[PDB]
């Protein structure tokens, strides 16, 4: 378990495309970014 | 099976002829005089004639008269002609049934017609039955496809973790089948030749990195986990390649350049210096590893000095724990501990500690796998005997007694000897460092490669031992002659009733072997003139077959044996160093044994973590420790799209020095001959016909 914890994000659905910018916040493009996902909630499970 | 007319068509066709072939084809519609598919005295259809000489005209003609292709396209593929396969794809057998078209091209490992087959959407089967021979030959048949050179450049995304899980499996296989283990150990071998020329065709040490520097993220840097994967498949040909041991031996000594200005005395001076400075050396990278010189120990080659000067200086305190300027009263039953022991049991304490470490990460995997550990791990258990038995000793034993009244089976004899063989096999364990001198290295990798034949050899000679143990037991079993024997035994000063029971027996037959044992052993008390001279030609028939047939076996044996582990005894004492190298790289026990348990400045924070699994503490370590966004596949993505780009390019290179160094390099057959014969024929004929 452990899980539902790191939805502190501002979202909810979560798809492609409001994350880019997340990472681009805080980080520094199209073609890689997107991979990060490559639907909802499979995040969470199979880390471990 | 004969006949007169298409004997002359099968020979128009094999002379190369055209317009005696096309006349043939053409006046066979009218009249059924002529059988087209029909069978020359050796075997082979005109269709098959054609593809065995690349004559492609005739094949497009008979193509074109809709002669019965059967199987000729698998002709076609072993005889590696392009020209006739590319016409044949637009468009009682010779071959085993399983066999299709992809798989034979593969056998031949053809670059050509790997590509045209894979366009046309063929696909391999992948292993694992009333028959065996036809299970296993198809079985064969598909790893010797899959593991060919060509085939791996086009399909397998990931060559090199193809050519090592395949490796892997051969070997692995070669044992369960152990029928055809020549045939899947040479398969093995081929591959991981393959997987040491793809990393050959490497041009730059930036391309180099990221080949050795690469693993799947999984959410889970520069660790070398590519190479230490290959050392994890015993792929000990891929790790002997020139260029990545010489990154290896850079990054063995970052701490200082060059290393090529040493010589006899340059380098020994240099290294006995760290050796003594080893003590203050790691106690400022236990306090203050900051920026001084905890970084200093940290470097690897200084990491292996100051490692193999603690086990000196262990050996040192051995040695001296012997000498009677520190030793303790004989006469005294379980004393307490001397300071030199006091001293020596730090190192106890390391050792084990650093024994169960590595055990905490192979899982009695690769624990078992190397000799090395399972000798230390033996040691280091008759030091916790030695500790035990000297303590219980300690409990009861009140001191207070000459050592020729102790009774036998006492604990302090019993901690003197463990303590002992303990000491031998410490002082013996420094082998395994002589594999980083560039000298010792080959000898002792050779010492430890004809180990396995003496093992075997020496089984026998222990049979032999306990036959004629058996024997002479059963002649000398009534002279118990210890009347007048004082200390009676083969290890007296008069060496009496040797064959008296059968460990005795056993005893003298193997003193016997290196001469130390006498005669008149054989003599009884009697004047029973027979039972001597049979006993005499029993130990006498015993150290013939010994000293003269099986000892001489045994070197007739391990000669042939060092004749066959010197081809490759540079390349796996290369893999063995490098086994030894990486033991060191990491950032994990830096420590020497010495000052190794000394605790970690936290030192209660890590291992009641750790402790904390049985309980509810177990699950409070994905939660809370963890809630970032886990920014990382940006660059993971990135990363694993640069070593996509390396492994194309190194696949592009290993495919255009594979057809340029081994398909035109070869030898001149006798097909190639007829070949050239048939296209002079064919050009006679045609510029015949043409006048
Ligand atoms: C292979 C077993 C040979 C017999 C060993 C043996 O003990 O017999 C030795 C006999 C008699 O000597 P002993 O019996 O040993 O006292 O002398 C020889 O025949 C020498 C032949 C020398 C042959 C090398
Ligand atoms: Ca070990």
């Amino acid at each position: 378990e452990e899980i539902r914890e790191a939805f502190r994000v501002f979202d909810g659905y979560i798809s492609a495309a409001e994350l880019r910018h997340v990472m681009t916040n805080l980080g520094e493009t199209d073609e890689e970014v997107d991979e990060m996902i490559r639907n909802y909630e499979e995040f969470v499970q199979m880390m471990t | 099976e004969l006949s007169t007319q298409e004997k002359s068509y099968l020979s128009a066709v094999e002379k190369g002829d055209y317009a005696s072939v096309k006349l043939a084809l053409e006046e066979a519609e009218i009249y059924f005089k002529i059988n087209i598919n029909c069978i020359d005295p050796l075997g082979r259809t005109a269709l098959l004639i054609a593809i065995e000489n690349e004559n492609l005209e005739i094949i497009e003609l008979l193509l074109s008269f809709n002669v019965y292709v059967g199987d000729a396209l698998l002709h076609a593929i072993r005889k590696e002609v392009v020209g006739a396969v590319e016409l044949l794809l637009n468009h009682f057998s010779d071959f085993t049934p399983d066999i299709t078209p992809i798989i034979l091209a593969a056998h031949t490992n053809n670059y050509e017609i790997i590509k045209m087959l894979v366009q046309k959407g063929v696909s391999v089967p992948q292993p694992h039955d009333v028959d065996s021979l036809r299970h296993s030959r198809s079985r064969l048949n598909i790893y010797k496809a899959l593991a060919s050179p060509s085939l791996i450049a086009l399909s397998s995304e990931d060559p090199f973790l193809t050519a090592f899980q395949l490796s892997w499996e051969l070997q692995e296989l070669s044992k369960v089948e152990n029928e055809f283990k020549a045939e899947y150990e040479e398969l093995s071998h081929q591959c991981k030749h393959f997987a040491k020329d793809l990393l050959d065709q490497t041009r730059s040490s930036r391309e180099l990195e990221l080949i050795l520097n690469f693993r799947d993220d999984m959410n889970l840097n520069n660790e070398l986990a590519r190479l230490k994967l290959a050392i994890k498949y015993r792929q000990k040909e891929f790790v002997a390649q020139p260029n990545c041991q010489q990154l290896l031996a850079s990054r063995w000594y970052d701490e200082f350049p060059g290393w090529r200005r040493r010589h006899w005395a340059g380098k020994l001076i240099t290294c006995v210096f760290i050796g003594l400075m080893f003590p203050l050396l790691s106690l400022c990278y236990l306090v203050a590893p900051k920026s001084r010189y905890g970084l200093f120990i940290r470097k690897p080659f200084i990491k292996f000095i100051c490692h193999t000067a603690s086990y000196l200086t262990f050996l040192f305190l051995l040695l001296l724990a012997s000498q009677h300027i520190v030793s303790n009263n004989p006469d005294r039953q379980g004393p307490k501990p001397t300071t030199v022991e006091w001293m020596i049991l730090p190192w106890v304490l390391g050792f084990i500690w650093t024994e169960i470490k590595q055990m905490w990460d192979g899982g009695f995997q690769d624990y078992i796998h190397d000799w090395w550990n399972l000798m230390d791990f033996v040691m280091n258990s008759l030091y916790l005997a030695t500790i035990s038995l000297k303590i219980v000793a300690y409990v009861k034993y009140s001191g207070c007694k000459p050592r020729d009244t102790w009774e036998m089976w006492h604990p302090t004899l019993v901690a003197e000897a463990v303590f002992a063989i303990a000491n031998i096999f410490s002082s013996l364990r420094l082998i395994s460092l002589f594999t980083a001198n560039s000298h010792l290295g080959p000898l002792q990798i050779s010492l430890g490669r004809m180990l396995l034949d003496i093992l075997k050899f020496l089984f026998i000679y222990c049979l032999v031992l306990l036959a004629f143990a058996n024997g002479l037991n059963q002649l000398y079993f009534y002279y118990e002659n210890s009347e007048g024997m004082t200390c009676k035994g083969i290890r007296c000063e008069r060496q009496n009733n040797a064959f008296s029971t059968l460990f005795e027996t056993l005893q003298s037959l193997f003193w016997s072997i290196f001469g130390l044992i006498s005669l008149y052993v054989t003599n009884v008390k009697a004047d029973h003139k027979f039972t001597e001279f049979v006993g005499a030609t029993m130990f006498g028939t015993y150290n013939v077959i010994s000293l003269v047939v099986l000892l001489n076996m045994l070197i007739a044996m391990m000669n042939n044996s060092y004749q066959h582990i010197a081809d490759h005894a540079d390349i796996e004492w290369k893999f063995a160093r490098t086994k030894l190298w990486m033991s060191y790289f990491e950032e994990g026990g830096t420590l020497p044994p010495p000052f190794n348990i000394i605790p970690s400045p936290k030192s209660i924070c890590y291992l009641i973590t750790w402790i904390k699994v049985h309980v509810f503490k177990r699950r409070s370590k994905r939660t809370e420790t963890f809630g970032t966004l886990g920014r990382r596949a940006a660059e993971n993505v990135r990363l694993n799209h640069q070593y996509q780009e390396v492994l194309r390019n190194l696949v592009k290179r290993y495919v255009a020095a594979m057809i340029r160094d081994a398909k035109t390099e070869e030898g001149l057959t006798e097909e190639n001959f007829k070949e050239l014969k048939q296209d002079i024929s064919s050009f006679r004929y045609e510029v015949i016909g043409m006048m």
